[PDB]
């Protein structure tokens, strides 16, 4: 049960938290005429060759850190 | 539109509108509704059967706040008499109001956007190469 | 498809034309593809048709590995 | 709503509320009360019942600060007298006010959203291909 | 373009334009429309049929800034009368209008641009050379 | 040169020019024009015929600027009257309208210089020592 449940961590952190999750302060929102959940599909292109700009000076690029995914290895492997 | 009425903001301002006044109160009163509106994200179609205390509150404050000074002055006197005042706001919606018409959006209001690398995705080259070798099953 | 008992030795091409020419061409197709698949072009779930730049570095990225597999098998026996 | 009433108001304001200016008056401690309520996060269905003596404070005091000025002038004089007040708070609780309010939401306010990864999930591929090879018990 | 008609202006500065000030608010609102077309992206080709309320009121409220003074004046005194007001804006709206103008904007507003390491690309060098050995199938 | 004309400036300003007056702001216009047109980029071959209302509006509001004052005064009064203005422009415009301006310029506006390392480059030493030893096809 223990190895059992030391492999649910390793899942939980490898599916929800294992991205440099990219986020963005100081833009407006509400936009895309107050989104009602319509149109989901967006299609933002963002590639390699893309480079995102915003017109305000204010707009600040933020990236979260993930789980190394280090310790639960060896915690399994114990 | 119309979120609040005109008998409500009258007694507020302790004045009764006539003449263009009324026409006018009327005019902001739709206005400051709109943006409301918009800076919720709802639609209210029923405009005066719903309408929570909070939105009818900040409406009317905004609408009092135009027709107070719609040039948005800070100090204004006529000899003795003077008045100064407060720093006026970025348009309407003190932060404080902003915040409470925001609490009907969605969630805590982090909505994201679906990114893609330019790409459409075809998921069946090579599902469909296999030749039915059973019953038909 | 179905088994005729009979060889239709007076009506063979009336039988090919509505039953073997259809089968062979649906099964011809797929053996085509799949032969195309080995000797490299891998099937490319992904492709951008509007980049002629990265459709040509998705082209020259098209690794042979397959067909190294069954060359090698067949070397051996 | 209407979390206070108006003879404890009139008792404070140490003055008697007639015409419209009780109308106003009403009008004003209602929506004091809704910014509490909103603010608070509480229902409060009994509004003169239980009413805890800290939101009746809260109200009463903005709704005092409202009457004085609705404007929020900082100064304001006429001839030979003059009178300025302090900075205006946002919204119409100070941040002691909103703290004091705020106290009624449960654990210490942190409260968490649920994100997902886009996915529904189906937690029985595998285990309805067992086939019985028992005694049905 | 004129997302904006000239009787609701009327009504909301309680005037009457006439002679070349008729002209010169039409002038004004012509350039604020504009202005505001230009912020958001949008064409609206027919002009005051869908014309949203949220343009709607930006270009009225733009319209009467740029009415009221238009060398943006900050303090503005005649003898005994004076009058100060706020900071004016860099552009014909404020920086609280301009997110709600660039509301239609399509996604956040982080547009990408496509950018190229100067190579045209030409993916048939070595697809070409591949001669038919077979049926011509 | 001359985006915009002189009847529209006239009407804005609500004045008719005569005498040098005109002239000078004819010459106006011309230098606000020319200024328009080399920071947008562009040619504007038929200068009143396409001239989008952007830039219309940017030179006419230059124009009234220029006009106003050409001092850059900031306060003048003479005895009782007095009149401040706000921070004037650097050269002309607002930042909101030098934005506004260079819309008009390809992509967004991060233009790259091709260097080098003082190398002309010789793609030919080793090809042209090869010799023909076939059919010469």
């Amino acid at each position: 049960s223990k190895i059992d449940k030391t492999d649910y961590d390793r899942l939980l952190a490898q599916h929800y938290n294992s991205w440099k999750v990219k986020v963005a302060t100081g833009i407006d929102d509400l936009s895309e005429d107050a989104t009602p959940e319509e149109q989901q599909r967006a299609k933002l292109i963002l590639a390699q060759d893309d480079i995102l700009m915003h017109g305000n000076h204010e707009a600040k690029f933020y990236t979260l850190p993930e789980t190394s995914l280090d310790g639960f290895i060896a915690a399994h492997t114990q | 539109a119309g979120l609040a009425t005109i008998d409500e903001l009258q007694t507020l301002m302790s004045t009764v509108f006539e003449d263009d006044a009324l026409e006018q109160a009327q005019l902001v009163l739709d206005i400051v509704s709109s943006w409301a509106r918009v800076v919720s994200g709802q639609m209210w179609p029923d405009a005066p059967a719903n309408v929570p205390d909070d939105v009818r509150a900040v409406v009317l404050q905004a609408s009092r706040r135009e027709l107070k000074n719609p040039d948005r002055v800070i100090s204004r006197q006529m000899g003795p008499f003077n008045v100064q005042y407060s720093q006026p706001p970025d348009g309407f919606f003190y932060p404080a109001e902003l915040a409470i018409l925001k609490r009907f959006k969605r969630s805590g209001g982090l909505m994201t956007v679906s990114t893609s690398r330019g790409e459409e995705g075809r998921p069946w080259a090579g599902k469909t190469a296999y030749i039915r070798y059973g019953d038909g099953l | 498809i179905e088994l005729p008992d009979a060889i239709s030795d007076g009506e063979v091409r009336k039988l090919v034309e509505n039953e073997f020419w259809p089968e062979f061409v649906r099964r011809r197709e797929k053996l085509d593809r799949i032969a195309q698949w080995a000797r490299g072009e891998q099937p490319d779930y992904l492709i951008q048709n509007a980049n002629r730049e990265k459709r040509a570095l998705l082209k020259l990225a098209k690794t042979p590995w397959l067909g190294l597999v069954v060359t090698h098998f067949t070397q051996a026996l």
